[PDB]
């Protein structure tokens, strides 16, 4: 009735809505490094200068 | 450096099966010239570039380590590429190979042979490609697919390159190209572009196999080599630009001067003396625009620049419009009031000219704190000097007139510009002709030559030859600006197009690959053979005022007509389309005024539409007529065509074959036909039997019932073969039509010629759709063409801008997919009813319209359903075997002229008699069968004959 | 100057004007040698007079009206064929449907041009001059917008010329059913064939 | 030749433009060939036309 | 984005970490964490009729 | 019906024109006025050219 914006509907099928799947977990994947990116080494660096 | 080595490789791409891809990723064409090899034998190598491919043969390691990277001074690498620990190095013992400020940036140590390194360049830093070394080529060039990827990207930056150690080396070119991924996604050999004109048509169309046709190869252009950007060139702009006087908000000048020729504010360019804001322009042309503004012109805020600003230039300070064009600059460190205006400002305004008593007033020069714009014009110019080449005729240039920039050929001032002497426009684009700023006496007429190129291409499964034509050309030279193989190679000097070509028949012989004009091609010793298009067979038969043919014998021919009735309809949900998956975007879908919803509303109009048509062309039955249980109808082998059998679930032998002829999660669906395949074989059979049973099954009620023999022999009585074969060639019309179904059995149902005008819709169709999701891979000027990837890697206020962009562009791909389809569809509903109309007038009935229903005199037609359309054999009779009678209207001596009731007078120089229009089955003219009317009359064509009458019965 | 260079241009029809006068040729000389007597190719020769004869008779009139009036009949054809050489000439009509068309795509193209003139919003329209004036990282409007707009242009017109094009072969889908049935053939249609 | 790079960035706009367009010319040669190339025979005008 | 994981039915050359469809949306990745390639079937989805 | 569809979709048509005021573009709003007053001096014709 809605996608119509009519209350009363004529006899018939109508394309109305959006079927999707709702997914059921959150999967993330990224590779197993463990090691703290050096960010200290490009931020906290005793010369910048040059 | 020949046999067509590949250069070949994965880009960087994602690994992809069973796909054709195109990109532009710098391979190597296959134009190898020479190469260092044979250095000793029972010379150093020095080659090189950036756009590089090495390969070369194996007995230890050959290359003594293969190399890359100036001597010892920077950037220099020479990785060892051996066993020990290949290091990025960025110069002493590596200077020779080893055997008989050193700072790395990096370590890999990655590890007749074809070992190929290949493919370099440096995107920020390395590139390198490399492939697998075969030792059974038993040859120096391998047929060969593509290089692997181990690791390509390294910290190098090699500006140039020049390393090297039974040696090939090949270099690259930014060419576009396409790539074939089999089912296990290794690309298999590719296809250049512009290698060629097939290879061009094969990129065209995104398909290595190629049909015989003719095809719409990219367009051509002759090069722009030089360029003028003259001017008589050499005023205080220079160095007036600053100035130690102020006084500026009571002041803003225009112009300082008319004419200036020291225009350099590179106090821009460079931003040698302060910041600024540039509208409209780069800050860096500034000696390539000119602007016949010369000059122009503050406070703690800049932000007023203002082209149509919200600040106190809206009233009290200076305005400029929102589209504002020019470039502002500002100045500090310096230790007129803006005083409060009742009326606004307009754009460039300068008014120097009620708050009690502070109306009528109106700086500081001391330190209270720390607290200048020139306008462009659109235009000629006076201003920005620079100066090249003299003017160029006969050969192409860019920047005509200098202020403008134009690829036209500089001569032919045949033009006046009467009133200013400069500039010239064309009938359709703002520049046509100029007078040369220096010189003002030749003119630039003559934008360099361009056109489009189709190229003919024989089948790719008989030849690789092609032909070439340019669309527009003089045809008597082609520039070299492309494939650039071959020379210009006798060609057809047609107006189609000339560059390479054919043989120019001067026989002439049936259309094939026609090109246009009255000009066909084929490829038959093979080779491309253009032809002037001949015309059907000449016909020189005498006629005379009394000859006539006359049919003695006749067959029957089955024409098959096969015409769509549906498409292969879908619905494009443009939640996904556009925002699958996307729940940012979500505010968007709403954003609208419910385009998307009346998008897919238009496709789900076209969808029903296309099941009406179905119901059209197939439905006009209440009751259906159950082919009876004969296989007993004159002997007319129906059992060909009708679904009786039951060997497929339903489909009969004919449309067996039809259905034997002629993409998931696409964002869309293909939406099934309301009639399955099976419900229209079925209501084929309905339509078939009651054809062969009853008649009009339609119009006439179930058409009662006919024992078929009497339903032909009325259509053979229709067409206007009366009393004549329908009952004296019984098993030779029933011989004719079942030789005729075997005729179509093994003819197109082999072929699918004829048939595959039905795939002119489901191609289309499906060329719709893979368009659409191809223009998905799309920026539309978004920072990316992935959608996930904007909300993934953009926040959600400038996110938002980028998202809107990506919808834009795909709403306008949507869109323009709609509109395709419901033109398409308004296409298909028009064979629907065309469709329909031949099932109504051709089945349900015999209609006697002449070559409408099959080629001839139509007495039948049995449809069978196809994929999304019907196939109509149209049973037509067609006379032959005919006979040159004289004729006459009339005879006399009787005192009646005694006309042909509905026959003809005629005679085989004796025995006159009259016949039909069907057969010559002879007979005694028999008044009877005769019309009188006039006596002996003054009418033309008495014979004086005489005719006896029946009743004589003396 | 009347076609300038915009990328816009002509490919010639495979039937040239004398390919089509050529095949004019063959189906009049059918229709005057076979008139509808015809396998679809397959002609079968009859006297023209006579020819008239057979399709006065096929419009419920007898042949002998047709030869009682052949005199007639042929010099009312010879004066109606003038009638027409006449009432063709002076502009008549414009010649009808087939100017129409003409100008249908003509203009269908110099609205085309004309848009190659609009500036989408932009301050101009010449896109090397554009380019000229700014570097591409300031172009999103200057180049990219322009560039849809164009897009759209075209996109129009394509879309335009392809519903010209559906009405065109709905236009020539008719004109094939008159080759057919009205010559090389006798319609028995009212209106088919002209009142 | 920055402008046709910056075109490219709307993907394939024109392959399926030339396509439509060719797809149309095609169609108006067959209505040509369709609409009166109709004879597989050239019947010549007779000399005398009696 | 959003989809099926499914072990894949080919394997894939280990040069690329993941793989693209006909209309170039993901067709499968490779598990950064993982020795293995999965298929991704956009989540199930279409119209709804009524 | 057949007569019935005809108008209705031309006077469908409309409503869809009626429809398509409404949205904003990815504007502002959706109403040139409420452009032309809140960011009118610097943005109206961005605003507007959406």
């Amino acid at each position: 009735k809605c996608t119509l914006k009519s209350f009363t509907v004529e006899k018939g099928i109508y394309q109305t809505s959006n079927f999707r799947v709702q997914p059921t977990e959150s999967i993330v994947r990224f590779p197993n490094i463990t090691n703290l990116c050096p960010f200290g080494e490009v931020f906290n660096a005793t010369r910048f200068a040059s | 450096t020949n046999s067509f080595t590949r250069g070949v490789y994965y880009p960087d791409k994602v690994f992809r099966s069973s796909v054709l891809h195109s990109t532009q990723d710098l391979f190597l064409p296959f134009f190898s010239n020479v190469t260092w090899f044979h250095a000793i034998h029972v010379n150093p190598v020095l080659p090189f570039n950036d756009g590089v491919y090495f390969a070369s043969t194996e007995k230890s390691n050959i290359i003594r380590g293969w190399i890359f990277g100036l001597d010892s001074k920077t950037q220099s690498l020479l990785i060892v590429n051996n066993a020990t620990n290949v290091v990025i190095k960025v110069q002493f013992c590596n200077d020779p190979f080893l055997g008989v400020n050193n700072c790395t940036f990096e370590y890999v140590s990655q590890p007749k042979n074809l070992r190929e390194f290949v493919f370099k360049n440096i995107d920020g830093y390395f590139k390198i490609y490399s492939k697998h070394t075969p030792i059974n080529l038993v040859r120096d060039l391998p047929q060969g697919f593509s290089a692997l990827e181990p690791l390509v990207d390294l910290p190098i930056g090699i500006n140039i390159t020049r390393f090297q150690t039974a040696y090939y080396v090949g270099y690259l070119q930014p060419r576009t190209f396409l790539l074939k991924y089999n089912e296990n996604g290794t690309i298999t050999d590719a296809v250049d572009c512009a290698l060629d004109p097939l290879s061009e048509t094969k990129c065209t169309l995104k398909s290595f196999t190629v049909e015989k046709g003719i095809y719409q190869t990219s367009n051509f252009r002759v090069q722009p080599t030089e360029s003028i950007v003259r001017f008589p060139n050499i005023c205080p702009f220079g160095e007036v630009f600053n100035a130690t006087r102020f006084a500026s908000v009571y002041a803003w000048n225009r112009k300082r001067i008319s004419n200036c020729v020291a225009d350099y504010s590179v106090l821009y360019n460079s931003a040698s003396f302060s910041t600024f804001k540039c509208y409209g322009v780069s800050p860096t042309k500034l000696n390539d625009l000119c602007f016949t503004n010369v000059y122009a012109d503050r406070g703690d805020e800049v932000r007023q620049i203002a082209p149509g600003q919200t600040g106190k230039i809206a009233d009290y300070n200076y305005k400029l419009p929102d589209d504002f064009t020019g470039c502002v600059i500002a100045w500090n460190s310096n230790n007129l009031y803006r005083l409060f205006r009742k009326s606004n400002l307009k754009p460039f305004e300068r008014d120097i000219s009620e708050g009690f008593n502070c109306y009528f007033p109106l700086y500081g020069f001391q330190p209270t704190n720390g607290v200048v714009v020139l306008s462009f014009e659109l235009l000629a110019t006076v201003c920005g000097p620079k100066k090249s080449t003299n003017l160029v005729k006969n050969k192409c240039v860019n920047f005509n007139f200098n202020g403008l920039t134009g690829t036209g050929v500089l001569t032919e001032s045949n033009k006046k510009f009467l009133p200013f002497q400069q500039f010239g426009r064309d009938i359709a684009d703002t520049t046509d002709a100029v007078r040369d700023p220096q010189t003002l006496e030749i003119l630039d007429i003559t934008p360099c030559s361009f056109g489009g190129v189709s190229v003919i291409t024989p089948g790719t499964n008989t030849s690789n030859q092609v032909a070439v034509l340019y669309q527009d050309v003089n045809c008597t030279e082609v520039p070299v600006a492309d494939q650039l193989t071959p020379t210009w190679s006798n060609v057809f000097q047609t107006r189609a197009g000339c560059l390479i070509g054919a043989e120019h028949v001067n026989n002439s012989y049936e259309c094939d690959i026609p090109i246009g004009a009255g000009i066909c091609a084929s490829y038959q010793s093979q080779s491309i053979i253009a032809y002037t298009m001949s015309l059907g067979a000449e016909n020189s038969v005498a006629y005379s005022n009394n000859s006539i043919a006359i049919p003695t014998n006749f067959t029957i021919s089955v024409t098959t007509e096969i015409l769509p009735v549906s498409m292969t309809k879908t619905s494009v949900d443009c939640t996904m389309y556009i925002c699958g998956d996307s729940t940012e975007c979500s505010n968007l879908l709403l954003q609208y005024g419910s385009f998307c919803t009346q998008l897919n509303r238009a496709l789900t109009g076209i969808a029903v539409e296309q099941d009406k048509n179905t119901q059209e062309v197939f439905a006009q039955v209440k009751q259906i007529y159950k082919t009876p249980p004969i296989k007993d109808f004159g002997g007319f082998n129906f059992s060909q065509i009708l679904p009786d059998p039951s060997k497929p679930s339903k489909r009969s032998f004919i449309e067996d074959l039809l259905f034997n002829k002629v993409q998931k999660f696409l964002g869309l669906t293909v939406l099934p036909p309301l009639l399955t395949d099976e419900m229209i074989a079925q209501y084929t059979s309905a339509l078939l039997a009651g054809t062969i049973t009853s008649g009009w099954t339609f119009g006439a009620g179930a058409a009662l019932q006919i024992p078929f023999q009497m339903q032909m022999a009325y259509r053979f009585n229709g067409i206007g073969v009366t009393q004549n074969v329908f009952w004296e060639n019984q098993k030779l019309i029933a011989n004719q039509f079942n030789s005729a179904i075997g005729k179509i059995q093994d003819s197109l149902s082999s072929d699918a010629s004829a048939l595959g005008k039905l795939q002119d819709v489901v191609n289309q169709n499906l060329q719709a759709l893979n368009t659409l999701v191809e223009q998905l891979s799309s920026n539309f000027g978004a920072i990316s063409s992935v959608l996930n990837d904007i909300l993934s890697r953009l926040n959600p206020p400038e996110a938002e801008v980028q998202i809107d962009r990506l919808i834009t562009g795909r709403l306008q791909s949507l869109q323009t997919y709609v509109t395709q389809q419901l033109i398409r569809a308004a296409e298909i509903r028009a064979s629907a009813n065309l469709a329909a109309t031949k099932m109504s007038e051709c089945v349900l009935g015999q209609s006697k319209r002449v070559d409408f229903c099959g080629k001839g005199y139509h007495l039948m037609s049995f449809p069978q359903s196809a994929p999304h359309g019907v196939v109509f054999l149209h049973v037509t009779y067609v006379p032959a075997q005919e006979k040159n009678f004289t004729t006459a209207p009339a005879i006399c001596h009787d005192g009646k002229a005694h006309f042909p009731r509905e026959g003809v007078f005629v005679s085989n120089g004796t025995h006159w008699f009259v016949t039909q229009r069907n057969f010559y089955e002879p007979q005694i003219i028999t008044t009877d069968n005769t019309f009188v009317s006039g006596n002996c009359d003054v009418v033309i064509g008495i014979v004086n004959n005489t005719v006896y009458d029946p009743l004589q019965q003396e | 100057c009347a076609q300038k260079f915009l990328g816009l241009t002509v490919l010639p029809p495979l039937l040239t004007d004398e390919m089509i006068a050529q095949y004019t040729s063959a189906l009049l000389a059918g229709t005057i040698t076979s008139g509808w007597t015809f396998g679809a190719g397959a002609a079968l020769q009859i006297p023209f007079q006579m020819q008239m004869a057979y399709r006065f008779n096929g419009i419920g009139v007898t042949q002998n009206v047709f030869w009682e009036n052949q005199k007639l009949i042929a010099n009312q054809f010879n004066s109606a064929i003038g009638k027409i050489q006449d009432s063709l000439s002076s502009d008549a009509s414009a010649l009808g449907k087939l100017q129409d068309v003409v100008n249908q795509n003509l203009q269908a193209l110099n609205t085309l041009v004309e848009q190659l003139s609009s500036n989408f919003g932009a301050i101009s329209s010449v896109l090397n001059d554009i380019l000229s004036r700014l570097n591409p990282p300031e172009a999103e409007v200057q180049i990219d917008r322009l560039i849809t707009g164009r897009l759209q242009s075209l996109q129009t017109y394509v879309t335009q010329q392809l519903i010209r094009a559906a009405e065109i072969r709905a236009s020539a889908n008719l004109a094939a059913t008159k080759m057919s049935e009205c010559v090389l053939g006798q319609s028995k249609r009212v209106d088919f064939c002209g009142k």
